[PDB]
DNA sequence: CACGTATGCTATAATGTGTGCAGTCTGACGCGG
DNA sequence: CCGCGTCAGACTCGTAGGATTATAGCATACGTG
RNA sequence: GAGU
């Protein structure tokens, strides 16, 4: 919208490549993480948590 | 009395009488010659075939009348291109072009989403490689498993099984129980939120605001180039033509502008910054 | 020209379907013989 | 009359995702950067 | 599976 172009405009910040798809804690539910497990592809390269 | 499509066309045909081989190549010279007569009884002698043939093809592709109307556009092709003169039965040439036939429409109407032939054609090649490797391995491939047997890309190989996943209907009621489909969980991701409606109305709101603080040329000269206030995004030298002739002094008064903005968002900005999330 | 999508042709003879399920509920209210 | 058909059959809450198959092989034809 |  043309008000986002007159303020990133003023405020420089141009928005970037990338987005927030980040796996979150569902609200008011709340405890330790006692586990984590990776899956990964046959030729991806791993997380270094991997 | 008898009200089903399939009996009364199986029934219709039934009642056209078979040709031998003389006949046929009697027929089928006239035929070529566009007898007209000719064409129709050979037509309709040789349903029965596209029939039989068209009960092999069925099974899941398509209904079985579906598929015996496919064949018959498959026969014609070949009565068209018929030739009488080769020693070679007709039957034998027509099942050539009626089982092509009904294949290539299966390639194309089955799928709901329309996959081209060559697309078809090259995932049925790693399904048919699939199995191959499968009888051998004990094990259902892997992607890479079917890829490192072709010699090719794994992204080809996942790109074509990706292309694979069959559809499901949102209809389709959720839980072995007929209590509610997808659609009643499915959300409309584009639209927001009265919420998110009136926060926009809140920011354009508060821009229009922020512009009066302005100075009556900034404003207008904000206004008319970012087609805030009014219509087009007016270009420099439409700004410039219908105020003053500087096209230059445009981008002045602009930036200027923008300056006395970021004043009153030093000063005011603590309402500002949290339109940041 | 190439890349993506399409249209096309193939010649031993073969020529009327079936297939996968449905499981039977119940008290009422109309509709052709 | 008999018989065959169509129409209805409480309200909120929950759980969880998910299934199947297969369409040859090659040569020409049409549209876009 | 939860009250009706």
């Amino acid at each position: 919208t043309p008000e986002e172009k007159l303020l990133r405009a003023i405020f420089g910040e141009k928005a970037s490549d990338v987005k927030d798809s980040s796996l979150r804690v569902p609200n008011g539910v709340s405890g330790t993480v006692i586990d984590v497990q990776v899956f990964t592809r046959d030729g991806v390269e791993k997380d270094k948590r991997a | 009395r008898v009200l089903d499509a399939t009996q009364l066309y199986l029934g219709e045909i039934g009642y056209s009488p078979l040709l031998t081989a003389e006949e046929e190549v009697y027929f089928a010279r006239r035929a070529l010659r566009g007898d007209v007569a000719s064409r129709r009884r050979m037509i309709e002698s040789n349903l029965r075939l596209v029939v039989k043939i068209a009960r092999r093809y069925g099974n899941r592709g398509l209904a079985l009348l579906d598929l015996i109307e496919e064949g018959n556009l498959g026969l014609i092709r070949a009565v068209e291109k018929f030739d009488p003169e080769r020693g070679f039965r007709f039957s034998t040439y027509a099942t050539w072009w009626i089982r092509q036939t009904i294949e290539r429409a299966i390639m194309n109407q089955t799928r709901t989403i329309r996959l081209p032939i060559h697309i078809v054609k090259e995932l049925n090649v790693y399904l048919r490689t699939a199995r191959e490797l499968s009888h051998k391995l004990d094990h259902e491939p892997s992607a890479e498993e079917i890829a490192e047997q072709l010699d090719k890309p794994v992204d080809d190989v996942s790109r074509m099984l990706r292309l694979n996943e069959r559809i499901t209907s949102v209809d389709t009621p959720l839980g072995g129980d007929s209590e509610k489909a997808l659609l009643d969980i499915l959300a409309d991701e584009k639209e927001n939120g009265p919420e998110d409606t009136t926060q926009d109305d809140d920011m354009k709101q508060s821009i229009v605001k922020w512009l009066f603080e302005l100075n009556a040329k900034q404003r207008e000269v904000l206004a008319r180039r970012f087609g805030l206030l009014g219509y087009e995004a007016a270009t420099l030298e439409d700004v410039g033509r219908e105020i003053g002739l500087t096209r230059e002094r445009v981008r002045q008064i602009q930036v200027e502008g923008l300056r006395r903005l970021r004043e009153i968002l030093q000063t005011q900005g603590l309402n500002i910054e949290a339109l940041f999330l």
